[PDB]
């Protein structure tokens, strides 16, 4: 139980920033009819502390208490898959996108299994159980064919909470119908201000330029800040106004191979940033992590006139990965044609 | 009825766009006349050899070669002489402990060589060391409990022993588990009753027909008893009741899981269950001491595999076979089977090959394996193929059926060996002149992204054979990965495609072999130049030659160019890390990962930073003091570095 | 009295009539001539003949005794779960006399067809009865087949057959049957069966049977593929960068009916062959490649084909 | 226990729809004879097609038999045509006795209210061709579409056509003044204008937004920003800090202004949206608008394929700002 969910907020009261927000989601489920909430904002926004805050604001205090089930299902093609899922009497939170392209399986049998289940269970509280889908911008076309079909069939019995870090694959029948929540990532001051609480709580008084250069490193992500002041805490027990900042170790493994192909322009170097980036890879990092890592810190060394070409080779490389298969082609690919580019800017 | 469908619109007056007019600007009203007019096909006869490989001459006496092999046995001399070269070969391996065995094995055969070499000892296996002794000394416990309870009736007319009456086995397919148990059980003198998933086996009928093998003695003790009754329904030897493949359940075993529950409760006799599934040791609910068979070394399981070939009287290499085990994943069956095909058809390919560290060697088992002999000459090498200028119709044929063959697999074959198959040199890991020395670089480097970028045209912008990630995501994934294969006899159904699979293949490959093609031709005419920049004093070698690792360089070709055991050591990694009770309700996955396994190796590091400078012992106990169980070999692992 | 047809009239009856895959037949021709067969899975394209080697290995190794020895199970029989455990272990089970060296066979034709519950039961009982009975699977796609019958099997492989082969074979049959022809009815044929043996005597009967010579204009007519000469003048077109002719051709193929599919496969079939350079021709597959798989992903119109056309001249005109 | 408000407040039955003059006409004259042909209504969405044909089904038929006697279906579903096909085949199987207390009784054909149909390949068009001359005489189907061009030749001439113009803004504001009149809610002309605007004249969206808006401020005005945050619609101070971004010229301040966009979870597709809608009501050069809005089309085409939000606007971004530095 670290600082990120020791200290995790568990009533809508609670949320220091966001309080429109929040009063505004408190009042909608005082009418008791909320839909589909389709929420989006960047990853540590709080999507997932605000939908477990208004899941205890909905329900009693028993979706504290979770249990973890594994559902096994068969394919159409006539194949057993096995996936996880975090479960509860009130409501149910299953990732679907860990299936593939086969996704539409975990779509569409799960929720029938809540929909069973719910004309099952009875409890005199409320006449929905929330089935929350995390990353649902993963999912595949079909899916999200299936999904819609679903939630235009199973609206009576089950209510949805998807969460997603963009709307841009989702289909927009989709969106038609689902409550659009944004969570915008919280201002520099809002993660001041929840570290100074959080050290509080914690015994310690950190100082106001330490969290600010906490926030500032965190990119405005509040889970990143959080996990980085408690390797603080581990590094020193004062926060010192002299306190390094914890930097993600495969990002600084990143920028030394940002280094290695901006310092040497040969196939042998371009084979070792291949291995370099094989080993990035085989971390189970996800592929556009390490093409927007990537971009960032080579932007850092290029003029001003190769940002723009570097920029929409990095989109094209990009899209050509999302596209693709094996990542390692298009990302090594992107490597050379930046190799080339280099090379011929630097030689005139 | 046939009413009237009418369009009915909504066709106001006005708009100036219901009611419109052809343009009267000239480009518009210059419609070019169509011609229908084509090419008449009956005076054109389409000549032989044009849209075929079809020449006029024909190749007489090159193919067709019998080998009528009649191999002489070996004599002591030439045979140790081979021994001697496979313990240099493989110095860590105890190659002196199983030759009397074998060779006792192998003294007009009706066996397979599965069965032929099977081991009788559970000494007599190769790898997974630690599950084997620990098998044996349960069986070893299980053996003298009986004698026990034989002495006690002979007599009479447990939380620290912590006999568990279960072990459960699990491991890949044909790392031999089955060998290990029956080979414990011969050596002990046990008695197997196996439970098949060839059989029928429902609840009711394995509960009547073998609870009172548990239940009770053996009638027959003395005599024949080291034979295997499997179950099916249509020295004193102690029972011992296994379950293969014990994951395997369809609609006709009804109720197997609580049959076998019973079992587990009012047994007094061992059970054992095998089973390749990893997701079967969360499935199942009961009391079992677990054991896991990993995947055996290379090295060792190939020098066993020349062993086997040598008591066969042929000798050969090891890289081959290390290539032949790379290519079925160390599966000792498949391997042992198709070495069996291979032997006892006469060989392949006579090449002497004199090595100190004598018979002509056997190379080229793993070319056969892949079927590339039915399509190259046996003449033909596969490198010195891939190396020369193709510029024949035949070759280009050659190449076009090479990479088809391999594209069905979904394996790229030019890409994983890219390094040992362009024009370059290769090494092991351990001013005007200036001016063209730099363009040859380039030269080359342009090359290389060239065809990288068709690589990535192919992979993005042209079908795949077979659909990947159909069943879970891409590779290198924490989610799951563990599809098991299907249990049903409910036939697919499916409304797939099957012109674009084959059509595909032919595409990819050929579009492959022309990109390669023009990336190693660009490569030669650029080094075409090299002598002169070598006569003019500077060498960019150090900047031309690939380094590579070992690992690659003991295979005759890789069928990956990436370290699998490294990405199988990651994921296990973050999936015994992110196993644990606090951590396990982080959902959103990509979130999850990249912020918590950084910093947790952070964490780690530092603990370990303190530790190694004899501060207080209580600064250990971080982990422990947020209630973090982590276990301390995988705190150890994320405490090392980040490679 | 009956017309039996080529395939089944001409089919061959030992192992060295077989032609194609020189190395896997040579080794079944030594294991028929010795004995003891592995468990063997023959793998590969359709026609390249699988079902005909495996029946002349089953024939050469057990002789008098085929009809007691060896039991057949092809996609038409029901292999099922219950057949699989009932029929095949009792085959397995059954006592026959051999000679020293053959064992039983039980071929198992199609296994693709073969439900993976059915594979799953098959394990053990291929595993452990091989002291008598052998087992001799046939496939295309080898990847249907779970991965412990291939860890229980010897994989072989069979390869697409060269265009001597079928070539050689054909002019066996055509001299063993005095048919009539000239040398493009050869090529015309040829090409029809892409290393399709059957498809190639299908062809050659049908238009036999039709015409009764075998020149390209009955071959063509009887096939009834749009033309090679047409897709052919296409490809000489779109080299010259001549949208406007090559455009007429295919608005005249598309005219006739020709689906956008076998449209897209004999322009690849014809270009993989064409005469012009390495690296226009890789550049020709390429997009060739990426509209066949747009026609595959489900957009087929005629914008589709004249928009490949358009950029197949596009890369002649620019550098 | 209540309903939402789109399937609330739609009109009960024929020639209570506004702004439709010959539709209604043919729809009530085809209701007085109780023969319904196989219609086909295309329009824009938020116009009333769906409204007018349940308003039909409910004149022709008794509300207790209402439900009973129609079915809606969508053609996008995700197993092809065969389980379209077979729900269509169960529902005309299936015969339901019904008797009206008005004085009339219930016609024999079944209604099937098909949304969605000009998303359909043509060989599960001809498939549904087949079906519905298998149920000539025993079902009317019922297509709803914006395009009838997609619609292959035979379903399109054996189907009664009818073309559905959309509302104007005065008479979409009037409805919405007439729904928060009637549900309580406190609103100004501003809101219900801006929210006529930012739904893009589709009262669908307009009614859920405004059902949305004051579900989630309860008791409260309807404000600019709840209903700026609700629809999805960028503000246009944000546009022009792009805008302007990249007439900068400089690289520096323009991924600042897209790490803004994105930190603020603002979705790429309404940027996209937002930029062309701009881009192409300008000033800018013929050749500017041309290769602007053929990126766009690319990046749109790349995320709806589901590539990177930031890439793509980073790209997009470069793209017009060397497109109008190339000027200066
Ligand atoms: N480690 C090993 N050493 C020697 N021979 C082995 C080894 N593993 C497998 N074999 C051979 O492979 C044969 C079959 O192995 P099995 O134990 O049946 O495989 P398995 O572990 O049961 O995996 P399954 O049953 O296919 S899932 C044995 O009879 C041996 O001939
Ligand atoms: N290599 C070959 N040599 C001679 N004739 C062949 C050859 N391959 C096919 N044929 C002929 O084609 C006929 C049919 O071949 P089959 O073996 O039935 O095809 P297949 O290999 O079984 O592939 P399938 O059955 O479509 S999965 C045979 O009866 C022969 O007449
Ligand atoms: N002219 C109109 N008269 C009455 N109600 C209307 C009119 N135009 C729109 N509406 C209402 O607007 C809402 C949405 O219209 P619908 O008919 O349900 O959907 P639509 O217009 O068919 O667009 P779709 O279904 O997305 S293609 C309904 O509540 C209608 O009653
Ligand atoms: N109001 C708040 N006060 C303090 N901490 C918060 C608050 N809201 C969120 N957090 C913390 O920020 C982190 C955000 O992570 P998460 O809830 O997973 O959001 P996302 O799903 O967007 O990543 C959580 O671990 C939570 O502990
Ligand atoms: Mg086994
Ligand atoms: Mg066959
Ligand atoms: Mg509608």
């Amino acid at each position: 139980s670290l600082w990120v969910d020791k200290y995790r907020p568990c009533s809508l009261g609670r949320l220091d920033y966001h309080k429109e927000q929040a009063a505004q989601l408190r009042n909608l489920v005082q009418c008791g009819d909320f839909p589909h909430l389709l929420v989006y904002g960047p990853s540590g926004a709080g999507k997932k502390t605000r939908i477990m805050c208004i899941l205890r604001e909905l329900y009693g205090v028993g979706v504290e208490k979770l249990r973890i089930e594994h559902q096994t299902i068969t394919t159409p093609s006539k194949k057993k898959i096995e996936i996880s899922t975090i479960a509860s009497n009130y409501h149910l939170e299953v990732n679907p996108s860990d299936a593939g392209n086969s996704d539409r399986v975990v779509i569409q049998e799960m929720l029938k299994t809540v929909a069973q289940s719910q004309q099952l269970e009875t409890n005199s509280q409320r006449d929905f159980k929330v089935v929350l889908l995390t990353e649902v911008d993963k999912l595949t076309k079909d899916a999200q064919h299936a999904l819609r079909r679903t939630m235009e069939k199973y609206m009576s019995t089950c209510r949805l909470i998807l969460c997603c870090n963009s709307t841009s694959k989702v289909i927009p029948p989709i969106r038609s119908r689902c409550l659009a929540v944004r969570v915008p990532a919280p201002s520099i001051e809002d993660i001041c201000h929840v570290l100074s609480t959080v050290c509080k709580k914690e015994g310690l008084n950190l100082p106001s330029q330490l969290a600010h250069r906490l926030a500032e490193k965190s990119c405005r992500n509040l889970r990143k800040a959080l996990l980085m002041c408690e390797a603080c805490r581990v590094q020193q027990y004062p926060f010192t106004a002299d306190q390094e900042i914890p930097e993600t170790d495969w990002e600084v493994y990143l920028r030394e191979t940002a280094n290695a192909i901006v310092s040497q322009q040969t196939p042998q170097r371009l084979l070792e940033v291949r291995g370099r980036l094989y080993e990035l890879l085989t971390h189970c990092i996800p592929p556009e992590i390490i093409m927007k890592g990537l971009l960032s810190e080579l932007l850092h060394n290029c003029d001003g006139q190769l940002k723009g070409e570097v920029a929409q080779m990095a989109a094209y490389y990009e899209h050509r990965l999302q596209l693709g298969s094996k990542a390692i082609y298009h990302l090594e690919a992107f490597v050379a044609k930046f190799m080339a580019l280099y090379k011929k800017f630097m030689e005139d | 009825s046939f009413q009237r469908v009418v369009h009915v619109q909504q066709k106001d007056d006005g708009c100036c766009l219901w009611h419109l007019k052809p343009p009267s600007c000239p480009l518009l009203t210059k419609f070019k006349e169509l011609n229908t007019k084509v090419i008449d096909l009956s005076k054109c006869g389409i000549a032989l050899g044009e849209f075929s490989t079809l020449n006029s001459k024909l190749k007489s006496g090159n193919s067709a070669a019998v080998f009528m092999r009649t191999r002489k046995e070996f004599t002591e001399e030439v045979r140790n002489l081979l021994l001697e070269e496979i313990r240099w070969s493989n110095p860590e391996f105890s190659l002196k402990k199983y030759f009397p065995l074998l060779l006792k094995k192998q003294i007009t055969e009706d066996m397979l060589w599965t069965e032929k070499y099977q081991p009788q000892t559970a000494s007599e296996l190769i790898g997974n060391e630690l599950a084997i002794k620990k098998l044996h000394s349960w069986l070893k416990d299980w053996k003298r409990r009986a004698e026990l309870e034989e002495r006690q009736n002979l007599k009479g007319k447990e939380e620290e022993s912590r006999l568990c009456n279960t072990v459960l086995i699990t491991g890949p397919t044909g790392v031999g588990k089955t060998a290990a148990v029956y080979a414990c059980a011969q050596e002990l003198g046990f008695k197997i009753f196996e439970v098949n998933a060839s059989s029928q086996r429902s609840g009711r009928q394995i509960l009547s027909q073998l609870k009172e093998a548990t239940q009770s003695h053996q009638v027959d003790k003395q005599g024949v008893n080291s034979q295997k009754p499997c179950f099916f329904n249509s020295k004193n030897a102690t029972s011992l009741i296994l379950f293969e493949e014990v994951d395997v359940i369809f609609d006709e075993d009804a109720g197997f899981l609580n049959a076998i529950k019973t079992f587990m409760a009012t047994t007094k006799r061992p059970v054992i269950l095998t089973t390749s599934d990893p997701t079967f040791s969360l499935m199942f609910d009961g009391c079992f001491e677990e054991i896991k068979f990993s995947t055996p070394s290379l090295l060792n399981v190939a020098s066993y595999l020349q062993m086997i070939c040598l008591t066969e009287n042929f000798r050969t290499d090891v890289k081959d076979f290390v290539t032949l085990l790379t290519a079925n994943t160390c599966d000792i069956r498949k391997s042992i089977l198709y070495l069996q095909f291979w032997i006892r058809s006469g060989g392949g390919v006579l090449e002497e090959r004199p090595l100190t560290l004598l018979p002509k060697c056997d190379s080229g088992c793993a070319e056969t394996l892949f079927g590339l002999k039915n399509i190259f000459s046996p003449s033909e090498d596969l490198f010195s193929f891939l190396k020369h200028k193709i510029t024949m119709k035949e070759e280009w044929h050659k190449f076009i059926q090479l990479l088809t063959e391999f594209q069905m697999r979904n394996v790229d074959f030019l890409y994983s060996n890219l390094e040992f198959i362009l024009p370059l040199p290769v090494d092991t890991i351990p001013t005007t002149a200036g001016k063209k020395c730099s363009a040859l670089v380039s030269h080359c480097l342009n090359s290389l992204s060239e065809f990288m970028d068709n690589m990535s045209f192919l992979d993005a912008l042209l079908t795949d054979v077979r659909e990947q990630n159909k069943y879970g995501r891409n590779d290198f994934s924490w989610t799951n990965g563990k599809v098991t294969s299907g249990l049903c006899d409910e036939f697919s159904l499916e409304s797939n495609d099957g012109w674009t699979s084959q059509s595909s293949g032919e595409l990819k490959a050929a579009a492959e072999a022309l990109s390669f093609t023009k990336c190693s031709s660009a490569i030669s005419k650029a080094l075409e130049t090299l002598n002169s920049c070598k006569k003019l004093g500077r060498d960019p070698t150090n900047d031309l030659t690939f380094y590579v690792s070992q690992k690659r360089n003991n295979v005759y070709f890789s069928q990956s160019a990436a370290n699998l055991d490294n990405a199988w050591k990651r994921i296990s990694v973050i999936k015994s890390v992110f196993s644990s009770r606090s951590l396990l309700y982080v959902g959103n996955r990509q979130a999850s990962i990249i912020e918590y396994l950084p910093t947790l190796r952070n964490i780690c590091k530092t603990e370990k930073l303190k530790e190694q400078g004899k501060s207080k012992r209580r600064f250990l106990h971080y982990f422990e003091g947020i209630h973090l169980d982590i276990p301390k070999e995988t705190v150890n692992t994320l405490a090392a570095d980040f490679p | 009295h009956y017309e039996l047809p080529w395939v089944e009239k001409y089919r061959p009856v030992k192992l060295n009539e077989i032609v194609g895959n020189e190395d896997t037949v040579s080794r079944l021709e030594v294991f028929a001539r010795e004995g003891n067969v592995p468990n063997i899975i023959i793998a590969g394209p359709p026609g390249t003949g699988k079902t005909t080697s495996i029946l002349c290995l089953a024939r050469a190794l057990l002789g008098p005794a085929l009809k007691d020895a060896m039991l057949e199970l092809n996609a038409s029989n029901d292999r099922g779960i219950d057949v699989v455990r009932n029929k095949i272990k009792m085959f397995a089970q059954q006592k026959v006399t051999l000679p020293k060296g053959r064992h039983k066979i039980i071929i198992l034709d199609e296994a693709d067809s073969m439900t993976d519950g059915a594979q799953q039961a098959l394990r053990r009982t291929m595993e452990i009865y091989s002291k008598t009975t052998r087992f001799a699977l046939a496939c295309n796609a080898s990847d249907k087949i779970i991965e412990p019958i291939q860890s229980r099997c010897a994989v072989l492989r069979y390869t697409k057959l060269t265009d001597a082969q079928i070539l050689t074979r054909l002019m066996n049959v055509i001299e063993k049957e005095r048919v009539p022809y000239t040398d493009d009815g050869l090529e015309a044929i040829i090409f029809t069966a892409q290393g399709d043996m059957r498809q190639a005597l299908n062809n050659l009967q049908s238009t036999f049977s039709g015409f009764g010579f075998i020149n390209s204009e009955n071959v063509f007519k009887v096939c009834d593929e749009p033309h090679p000469l047409l897709v052919k003048e296409m490809i000489q077109h779109c080299v010259n960068a001549n949208i406007d002719e090559a455009y007429k051709i295919l608005a005249h193929l598309w005219h006739l009916g020709y689906s956008p599919e076998d449209i897209i496969g004999n322009i690849f079939r014809v270009c993989k062959t064409f005469q012009m350079a390495e690296y226009l021709k890789l550049e020709f597959i390429k997009e060739i490649g990426y509209t066949h798989m747009k026609i595959a992903e489900g957009v087929n119109s005629l914008l589709q084909m004249a928009g490949l056309l358009a950029r197949l001249c596009q890369k002649t005109m620019a550098p | 226990k209540p309903v939402p408000w789109v399937e609330k407040y739609r009109p009960k039955c024929v020639d209570e729809v506004a702004f439709q003059e010959e539709v209604v006409a043919v729809l009530k004259k085809s209701l007085e004879g109780a023969d319904l042909p196989n219609l086909l209504f295309y329009g824009p969405p938020g116009t009333g097609k769906t409204s007018t044909i349940l308003a039909a089904a409910r004149e022709l038929f008794g509300p207790e038999l209402f439900r009973l006697r129609v079915l809606e279906l969508n053609a996008s579903d995700e197993r092809g045509i065969q389980v379209v096909r077979e729900k269509v085949k169960n529902f005309a199987q299936l015969t339901v006795s019904g008797s009206r207390s008005d004085g009339k009784p219930c016609p024999p054909f079944k209604i099937v209210i098909l949304d969605e149909a000009d998303s359909m390949t043509s060989a599960a068009q001809a498939a549904l061709r087949r079906t519905m001359e298998k149920e000539s005489k025993t079902t009317r189907f019922c297509l709803i579409c914006n395009y009838v061009s997609r619609i292959i030749e035979p379903l399109t001439s054996r189907c009664s056509k009818f073309r559905f113009k959309p509302l104007s803004d005065k008479i979409q504001q009037q409805r919405l003044l007439d729904i928060a009149k009637k549900e309580n809610v406190k609103i100004s002309d501003e809101g219900i204008a801006y929210l006529v605007k930012v739904s893009e004249g589709d009262l669908r969206k307009a009614i859920t937004f405004l059902q949305s808006a004051t579900r989630l401020t309860g008791g409260k005005e309807i404000t600019e920003k709840v209903i700026t945050d609700i629809a999805g619609v960028i503000p246009a101070e944000k546009i022009d800090g792009v805008f302007a971004a990249c007439q900068s010229g400089s690289f520096d301040k323009l991924e600042a202004v897209v790490k803004d966009l994105i930190d603020e979870g603002h979705a790429a597709t309404q940027l996209v949206n937002q930029l062309h809608d701009v881009v192409v009501e300008n000033n800018l050069s013929d050749k500017q608008k041309s290769i602007i809005t053929e990126k766009l089309a690319e990046v749109d085409k790349c995320l709806a394929d589901g590539a990177d939000e930031h890439l793509q606007l980073i790209s997009l971004c470069a793209t017009v700002m060397q497109q109008l530095s190339q000027n200066c």
